[PDB]
RNA sequence: GUAAAGCGCACGCAGGCGGUUUGUUAAGUCAGAUGUGAAAUCCCCGGGCUCAACCUGGGAACUGCAUCUGAUACUGGCAAG
């Protein structure tokens, strides 16, 4: 349930989603699952004042934990900057918010009115010249350069996988 | 949908007397019967068309809409309408900076659901009698206000409204966040703040109704989509 | 009394564009004519039509760009009490080119930029933008 | 008609390493380059509109060491001259003899070539040039001549250089001791922390 | 991403029965560089809180401003009560020539190259108000093809 | 309108401005040319004093005035409506 690298100590602060209580022998004990998206989801919802009174909604949020993730928001018809009010002061939201999961490379996205928009707006940080999803079976093809394509890629295919998920 | 001839039953073409109309509402007027203004059916029904087809997209990519009406004719029939296609309502009247201070409103719902809470699911009892009266009138004061509203979560994606001149607040507010706003405007109203415009008898309480029944289809459908 | 017709024909206009009237109706003259039809050109009204044999009645027909009007501006320049000529070189550019200059010159009335073209300066008329 | 006095002061007033050093030693170790001078440096508060721009203005005539009224004047001629203001005051700047001398490498510091050429150390096209305003032009070779060529500050100087980044629009030999100023430098050439802008608007008051 | 300039900050007083209640109120302005541009004006008790109000205000509802690359696009006249305000475009290495509040608000709005003067009221809160108006009528050539039917070669 | 500022109200000479159509004129207006608008100064590209100031070649400019030849939409004159 933890992260692969970042390995605790005592004295460190962690905070995490419950999700049993396995009865073992002589009672239970709570366990917890800090890897989840549910975990920084909550983390922003805390950190944004925007959040709790619906000026900008939290569309989708996907997350590889630890490693990297891209959450796509947008401003529910206000004309707000939704990365500005969910980054705070230099990033001072997220890369605060970054440090409830322990060095997670988040990255707040855009998103429009059109789901098209969103899937374009989703493929940041990376410019797409055109984009042909099929409308039968769920399979967005996007085309652009070899430069965009390798931070469209990522790693292991991060930034696909995440947009994608 | 809807059909004219409904519409004409129902009272839509009736509209206020002439000395209190709106010279905005000069388009969608016909004419002027007995010194009492009529609304151009030809005009009306195709707007309406496409305000309840905007509606059902709205509602299609699971849209959250607000149905407002604090004429108090009209306030048990718009919590109805609310009620079956399971969307939010305001029946009384409107607190003022209820989206645009939402944040504030937020933690009135919060008090009242756990007033709602402590009334149901708890069991308790034993309270002393005059603190016990006090809870029960706060109780009945916030169903009143926020009872369609406990459960939206955040604001709502568009607004349905019976009276735009009534309802200026609502409207207003609904412009300065920028909701899609569905207001149904006789002719003493102001249709500048509304985008999708209806132009019909607010007052009646049968064309009420019918407005109402219509825009709550339209959701379900929505919803089934 | 009536001095600039020119002057009132551009009012009643902008009268007409503030108000969202779909078409504004004036007393023809040929300048009033030719002016309207400069317009029409440059693409600022949607067409004018002229109407009568003993006192013909010019009607011009606004255009209405996103809600808002389109003669965003429309001022004289030359007036009866103090008249403007311009010499080709000296002629304006409205708006950094954006708008036009109405100009009366030798070769019939114009916008600015035509006039330049021409190689020919004369009276401004009004600015639209 | 020079500033004579405590070369560091002006940096630390300035806030970034103005180059009045040659680089053996670092500034941070010379003097506390980030605390301003005299009795009230530790105290920073956010300077006004028109003191920033001023400040501005002092750095890069620090830098190349041009006193006020010939900045004005170069100001003005690069005013005059067509294309971009603060670049071509840049350019202007650049095109100083002893600022050329310097970038060539055959002065450790600015205050060092301005000194050399004032000394008759350098020529411009095989004719010694003794003015450190001289506006050095495109093609022009410019060299130490030979009397001038066996100092050991010279070949020090050249040494630091080769050390410092090479601009790309000179080319010197170290051997031969003449470089030729190949054209006026492009803006992007040149350190991107100088506001020309601000330096404009000063004078645009 | 955003810049925010806090233009000025005052002292403003309310008299009663005990005497005098001073607060502050605070002017600012903020932008992204490019078209975006947002004032906004907060007030409290103290100066810090009230500035911080204002850059909240300023957040919310901006105005995007259509730039010819560095300048504008056009001489463009803005007015707000007193404050009546000339902007023009200029040539690439002039810099924003404007006085006072007026600067800041291009500063943010990321023109780089203006000449502007503030005719009548020079109050900044009246005069930044006037330059957002100012700003944002500015059509571009664009925008004017669209309005008048025409390409953008018809008008050049 | 309330900040300084609408004659107390009219008639009315001089003066200013003048609905609409056609024709004509070509005064205003515009176009081109010619003559002139001293040189220096200012500005542009150059050259010479080591650089600069300074000196200096050529240009541009001197927004005007006069005359000649056109243009005639607009303003004016004249003639008819």
């Amino acid at each position: 349930d933890m992260l692969p690298r970042e390995n605790f100590r005592p004295g460190d602060r962690v905070r995490g989603v419950l999700y049993s209580v396995r009865p073992e022998a002589r009672g239970a004990q709570l366990f917890v699952t800090r890897s989840k998206p549910e975990m920084l989801i909550e983390l922003f919802r805390i950190e944004v004042p925007e959040i709790g009174e619906e000026v900008i909604e939290i569309k989708a949020a996907a997350r590889d934990p630890g490693s990297r993730a891209k959450i796509a928001v947008k401003t529910n018809d206000k004309r707000i900057d939704p990365v500005g009010a969910c980054v705070g002061m230099r990033g001072a939201r997220v890369q605060a918010v970054s440090t409830e999961l322990g060095g997670e490379r988040i990255d707040i996205v855009l998103w429009d009115d059109n789901p098209a928009q969103f899937v374009i707006n989703a493929m940041a940080p990376a410019d797409v010249a055109s984009i042909v999803v099929d409308e039968d079976k769920h399979t967005m093809d996007i085309a652009v350069e070899a430069g965009n394509l390798a931070q469209a890629i990522g790693r292991n295919g991060q930034n696909v996988r995440l947009a994608s998920q | 949908t809807v059909s004219m001839r409904d519409m004409l039953k129902a009272g839509v073409h009736f509209g206020h007397q002439t000395r209190y109309w709106n010279p905005k509402m000069k388009p969608f007027i016909f004419g002027a019967r007995n010194k009492v203004h009529i609304i151009n059916l030809e005009k009306t029904v195709p707007m309406f068309n496409e305000a309840l087809a905007e509606l059902n997209k709205i509602a299609s990519r699971k849209g959250k809409i607000l149905f407002v009406g604090t004429k108090r004719a009209a306030s048990e029939a718009v919590k109805d309408a609310a009620l079956s296609c399971d969307q939010f309502f305001v029946n009384h009247r409107w607190l003022g900076g209820m989206l645009t201070n939402w944040k504030t409103v937020r933690q009135s719902i919060k008090r009242l659901k756990d007033l709602e809470t402590q009334s149901q699911d708890g069991t308790f009892d034993k309270l002393t009698k005059k603190e016990a009266l006090m809870r029960t009138r706060e109780l009945e004061k916030l169903e009143n206000s926020l009872g369609g509203i406990k459960d939206m979560g955040g604001l709502p994606d568009a607004l349905f409204v019976i009276d735009a001149d009534h309802e200026h607040i609502a409207i207003k507010e609904a412009n300065n966040l920028g909701i899609p706003v569905f207001a149904i405007v006789d002719t003493n109203s102001d249709p500048d703040g509304v985008d999708f415009v209806i132009p019909g008898n607010d007052d009646a309480i049968r064309a009420v109704t019918l407005y109402l029944g219509a825009v709550a289809a339209t959701v379900r459908e929505g919803r089934s989509q | 009394s009536m001095q600039d017709p020119i002057a009132d024909m551009l009012t009643r206009i902008r009268n007409g564009q503030a108000a969202n009237k779909a078409a504004v109706t004036m007393p023809s003259s040929k300048l009033k004519v030719a002016i309207a039809n400069v317009l029409k050109e440059e693409g600022f009204i949607e067409d004018f039509k002229v109407e009568g044999d003993t006192k013909p009645e010019l009607e011009l027909t606004l255009k209405y760009f996103q809600g808002k009007a389109v003669v965003e501006s429309i001022q004289r320049v030359s007036r009866p009490g103090l008249r403007i000529y311009k010499r080709k070189d000296e002629l304006p550019k409205v708006m950094a080119g954006l708008g036009i200059a109405v100009v009366s010159t030798s070769k019939g009335v114009m916008t600015d930029r035509a006039a330049r073209q021409a190689g020919l300066g004369g009276e401004i008329i009004c600015y639209v933008a | 008609a020079r500033y004579l006095g405590p070369k560091l002061k002006l940096s630390r007033r300035e806030g970034t390493d103005l180059f009045l050093k040659s680089g053996v030693r670092a500034i941070d170790t010379k003097c506390k380059i980030e605390q301003a001078p005299g009795q009230h440096g530790a105290r920073k508060p956010r300077l006004s509109d028109y003191g920033v721009q001023l400040r501005e203005k002092q750095k890069v005539r620090r830098i190349y060491g041009v006193l006020e009224r010939q900045f004005r004047n170069y100001y003005k001629e690069a005013a005059r001259l067509k294309g971009n203001t603060g670049e071509n005051l840049l350019a202007l700047l650049e095109g100083r003899l002893d600022n050329v001398v310097y970038r060539m490498g055959f002065g450790a510091t600015r205050a060092e070539a301005r000194q050399l050429v004032s000394h008759k150390a350098i020529m411009v096209n095989g004719r010694v040039v003794n003015i450190a305003s001289y506006q050095v032009s495109p093609n022009d070779v410019v060299s130490i001549r030979e009397k001038a060529k066996k100092q050991s500050r010279v070949k020090a100087a050249l040494e630091l250089a080769e050390q410092r980044e090479k601009p790309t629009w000179l080319e010197v030999d170290a051997g031969k001791m003449e470089g030729t100023f190949k054209r006026k430098p492009e803006r992007s050439d040149l350190s991107a922390d100088i506001n020309e802008h601000l330096i404009v608007e000063l004078y645009s008051k | 991403e955003l810049q925010e300039k806090l233009i000025a900050v005052n002292r403003v007083s309310k008299t009663v029965k005990g005497g005098r209640i001073f607060s502050f109120t605070a002017l600012t302005v903020v932008g992204d560089g490019n078209g975006r541009v947002g004032f906004g004006y907060g007030k409290a008790r103290e100066v810090p809180a009230a500035i911080q109000k204002a850059m909240e205000k300023a957040r919310r509802n901006m105005i995007n401003v259509a730039l010819n690359n560095g300048t504008l696009q056009h001489p463009v006249k803005g007015v707000h009560t007193g404050s009546r305000v000339f902007m023009q475009p200029a040539s690439e290495g002039t810099g924003i020539i404007a006085g006072g509040a007026m600067r800041a608000v291009l500063e943010v709005a990321g023109v780089h190259n203006v000449l502007a003067k503030a005719y009548g009221s020079t109050n900044p809160i009246n005069v930044v108000r006037a330059t957002i108006d100012g700003l944002e009528n500015m059509n571009s050539p664009e925008m004017v093809a669209a309005k008048r039917g025409k390409s953008v070669e018809e008008i050049l």
